[PDB]
RNA sequence: AUGCGCGCUAGGUCUCUGGGUCUCCUGGGGGCCGAAGCUAACGCGUUAAGCGCGCCGCCUGGGGAGUACGGCCGCAAGGC
RNA sequence: UAGCGCCGGCCAACUCCGUGCCAGCAGCCGCGGUAAUACGGAGGGCGCGAGCGUUACCCGGAUUCACUGGGCGUAAAGGGCGUGUAGGCGGCCUGGGGCGUCCCAUGUGAAAGACCACGGCUCAACCGUGGGGGAGCGUGGGAUACGCUCAGGCUAGACG
């Protein structure tokens, strides 16, 4: 069965395709703290009928382009913005961490 | 520390640090002599201990140790170098093996000859 | 590569009879019942109190060199004894039982091991009216071991098996003289055996 | 001191306390005064008394 | 802040125990109720009870000790020699139906939430389930 | 009627005037290997003296093991000081695997039959305190249904 | 030479500062002596170095050495 | 055919002769400067035995990177102190979802190796047959105590 994930949509600055963040959970190999962590997928929507802050499902698919190989199944939640939020909060922070 | 420092950061793993490095990973190397000296002991002993300065075929040169009652090294004197470090001279890590290339076995030894590498004495 | 060389030595450095020679470790003659201390020049001084590791090492010694066999096949058989089930030294016992020469010796055609070791090696003894020759046969509980037919006129088994008429063998033997055979009734118990050892030392030396 | 031996040697106590004394290591403990001559008396007499008519 | 509960009323309960305190009192709640309610059948405490302190609910536990002992340091043994926490928050501790611990040869148990309540580890084999690790006590 | 083990003689030294007097202290272990063992330490001017009062101090200081099997009811952990001993009941066929000194204890106890072993300092002092706290803080399965029960 | 927060575990005494039904009782600070306990010991002990939970920092034998090189900062000394 | 290494402690196994801070031994502590059980030889002894020792490298011992299983007042180790971002963690009661979690079934988890039981080479090593185990993933179904999420409340934390 092909693979199904589910994330919140992070970025719609690109023709016919979104940026999910999708979450995953699992304990630690050796201390067996359950971490948390978090990919990004480039999913394709051929009607531009999804923005920032969907909660979204991702199928797996055949490739579309170089980076792209899921599609948008369906729609499960919107205006989830506080994710968005996040996300770009953590993503800023990096320009405090340079050294020159 | 917590849990959450050992996943952040984890545990530091302890590597070794190689007593013998002129030998490269061998059991022995094979070297040629360019010094035959004697030296004296760090302090609480007191002797003239010999030494050879060997020339290896790695790209080092080190000292070595003669061990036994006499020895036949001469200056162009092709040796055996083997591990083992000699605790009163600050410097010398590797023995000569007795007995290979040029080294002889220590004449007329009875106890010990595998060391100090000498044939049987016949018996009749 | 056996142990071949003077025996009542290690009857005294044991410091316990050791039955490695046949009718004259019987006879007044053991060289236990006289000189009784361990052999060398400082056989006869005061002995220091022995460490945790003389001891255990005695034992084992001991119990090594009643069967005489070497230090690697020992070591073989308390590794396969440590792994099966139940108590590791009854187990052990019980392999070290197993050996043909021992049998042979059990069975009363030999005197003494070093003895029923070379009725073995130069195919005197059979088993299943299979000729075995080797000493270290591992027989299983309901075999017959018989002399060879060829090897019935040799005045050594008819000298040796004579003594047998009217002695008793092991509980876990069966013996019939008139036949020159036996049987291997079963494995042998702790209590059934008389050994001097206590192989709760042997257990710990090993475990090091 | 006396307690403490007592305790050691496996002897039961007898003890006549007070506020500043420890329940605990009293066996049997008469939780009364200290001082006061009267209260000595009266505690000791009745004892004494109990033991002569035990005998 | 106060960020584990469950820990917070096992040290309770051992503080109380280790000066011979006779009743402890905890703040009430439905999973602590369980927790007691186990000790209780194992007789471990002598028994817990529902009381209210000005208004807020809370469990007041009436502990259990040996006889008085004989001789020097007459206190009286402990009925809760050692109790701990295993699965603390940060790091949770999951164990399936074979990987139940067996706690001092069985003379101790261990708690787990189980699927099926709040159990022992006899009654989780039995059950043949498995959980979060709470504690173990003996 | 007992069985004694030294488990070591040391010899300690005190500066006089000028000068060391000495002084030597015995660890000595009493037993009759059916689960009664003391432990001793005695210290005198003369060795045969020290051994005399460590064996009068064990015979004096005693405690009993619950065996069965010849082994430990449970594993227990025990620290005395900075050193800590672990015990674990085996299985007959095992034998007694231990340090010396815990060794010398247990088998005088009549063990035949336990894992151990020491951690942190391995002082040989506090290592027999520590091995003697352990068999006095054992319980069998009656001693804690009694307890816990009634 | 004692990171921050929260909860529990005998007390006695001195002191600074609020409240009350003011002999006393109830809060918050600062000190000494000490239950249980902890510690290698000294000692700590409701102002924990006791029993627990959460998060951060740091240690891995001494000397060479806070030295060398690299990077960042500083006018420089120098700092990390 | 019987050799090889050891005999101060660790570590089983002790006397004499020779030398005299020399010659030398050494894995650590250390021996040798006149009666050396530590150097060289002899006699004895111990341990293995067609093998016995040494050098190199790996795991152990090392709880000496401590998840199981360590620590920081003085032994090495609390940041000079705040404010605070990401992260980690989080009171009480009720209901929904079943994400983590637990269970059942099933598909994998090649052979060889490992484990067990039988066998064939005169035994063994070696090999053959059979059975089981197996961390981890995929699919179907189930449970809801705990962690998560979503709703509805509460005042013991926090703030006015
Ligand atoms: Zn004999």
């Amino acid at each position: 069965p092909k693979k199904v994930l589910t994330g919140v949509v992070v970025s719609d600055k690109m023709q016919k395709t979104v940026t999910v963040l999708v979450e995953r959970q699992f304990p630690h190999p050796l201390y067996g703290k359950v971490i948390k962590r978090s990919k990004k997928y480039l999913a394709h929507d051929p009607e531009e009928k999804y923005k920032l802050g969907d909660v979204v499902e991702i199928i797996e698919s055949r490739p579309i382009s170089k980076r792209k190989r899921f599609r948008v199944l369906r729609l499960v939640e919107s205006g989830r913005m506080d994710l968005v939020e996040k996300y770009l909060i953590r993503r800023q922070n990096y320009e405090s961490l340079s050294k020159r | 520390p917590t849990i959450n420092q050992l996943v952040r950061k984890g545990r530091e793993k302890v590597r070794k640090k190689s007593k013998v490095p002129a030998l490269k990973g061998a059991p022995f190397r094979r070297g040629v002599c360019t010094v035959v000296r004697t030296v004296t002991p760090k302090k609480p002993n007191s002797a003239l201990r010999k030494v050879a300065k060997v020339r290896l075929t790695s790209g080092y040169e080190v000292t070595a140790y003669i061990p036994g009652e006499g020895h036949n090294l001469q200056e162009h004197s092709v040796v055996l170098i083997r591990g083992g470090r000699v605790k009163d001279l600050p410097g010398v890590r590797y023995h000569i093996v007795r007995g290979v290339y040029d080294a002889a076995g220590v004449k007329d030894r009875k106890k010990s000859r595998s060391k100090y590498g000498t044939k049987k004495p016949k018996e009749a | 590569g056996r142990y071949i060389g003077p025996v009542c030595r290690l009857c005294r450095r044991e410091g316990v009879k050791l039955y490695l020679k046949g009718e004259r470790c019987y006879s007044p003659k053991c060289a236990m019942e006289r000189r009784p201390y361990p052999p060398g020049q400082h056989g006869q001084k005061r002995a220091r109190r022995p460490s945790d590791y003389a001891v255990r090492l005695r034992e084992k010694q001991k119990l090594r060199r009643i069967y005489g066999i070497s230090e690697r096949q020992f070591r073989n058989l308390f590794e396969e004894a440590s792994k099966k089930k139940g108590v590791t030294g009854s187990v052990f016992l019980g392999l070290l039982e197993s050996r043909l020469d021992n049998v042979v010796y059990r069975l009363g055609f030999a005197v003494s091991r070093r003895q029923a070791r070379q009725l073995v090696r130069h195919g005197h003894i059979t088993v299943n009216g299979r000729r075995v020759d080797l000493p270290s046969y591992r027989v299983r509980p309901g075999d017959e071991i018989a002399v060879a037919e060829k090897s019935r006129n040799l005045e050594l088994i008819r000298q040796n098996l004579e003594a047998m008429k009217g002695r008793k063998v092991g509980p876990w033997l069966s013996l019939d003289v008139e036949g020159m055979k036996g049987k291997f009734l079963r494995l042998p118990d702790r209590e059934d055996l008389a050994l001097p050892v206590n192989e709760q030392l042997v257990i710990e030396f090993y475990s090091r | 001191i006396a307690v403490r031996e007592a305790r050691k040697l496996f002897i039961p106590v007898i003890a006549l306390a007070d506020t500043d004394s420890d329940p605990d290591l009293v066996d049997y403990i008469i939780p009364g005064n200290d001082d006061a001559i009267r209260s000595i008396q009266l505690i000791l007499s009745r004892a004494v008394d109990l033991i002569i008519q035990a005998r | 802040m106060l960020t584990d509960p469950i820990a917070d009323m096992l040290t309770r309960i051992r503080n109380a125990t280790r000066v011979y305190k006779e009743s402890t009192d905890v703040p009430a709640s439905r999973f602590k109720e369980e927790i007691l309610r186990i000790l209780a059948r194992e007789g471990f405490i002598k028994g817990y009870e529902r009381v209210d302190v000005d208004g807020k609910p809370y469990l007041r536990v009436y502990l259990k000790y040996g006889p008085r002992r004989q001789g020097p340091d007459p206190r009286p043994e402990q009925v809760i020699h050692h109790i701990r926490r295993i699965s603390k928050p940060g790091r949770r501790v999951y164990v399936g139906v074979k990987e139940i611990p067996r706690v001092r040869r069985g003379l101790g148990i261990a708690i787990l939430s189980t699927s099926k309540g709040v159990l022992t580890d006899r009654e989780a084999r039995k059950l043949g389930v498995g959980g979060e690790l709470i504690c173990e006590v003996w | 009627d007992f069985e004694e083990k030294m488990i070591l003689i040391r010899r300690t030294a005190r500066m006089q005037a000028g000068g060391r007097r000495f002084r030597f202290g015995a660890l000595v272990v009493v037993g009759d290997r059916q689960g009664r063992v003391g432990l001793g330490f005695g210290k005198a001017p003369e060795v045969p003296l020290a051994v005399q009062k460590a064996g009068y101090y064990a015979r004096r200081n005693m405690v009993e093991v619950p065996l069965q099997n010849g082994t430990i009811p449970h594993e227990i952990e025990v620290e005395f000081g900075a050193s800590k001993i672990v015990l674990k009941p085996a299985a007959p066929g095992t034998g007694v695997i231990a340090g010396a000194v815990p060794r010398a204890i247990l088998e005088l106890a009549g063990v035949t039959d336990i894992l151990t072993k020491e951690l942190g300092s391995r002082n040989p002092i506090n290592i027999a305190y520590a091995t003697m706290e352990a068999l006095r803080q054992l319980r069998t399965k009656a001693d804690v249904e009694r307890l816990r029960k009634g």
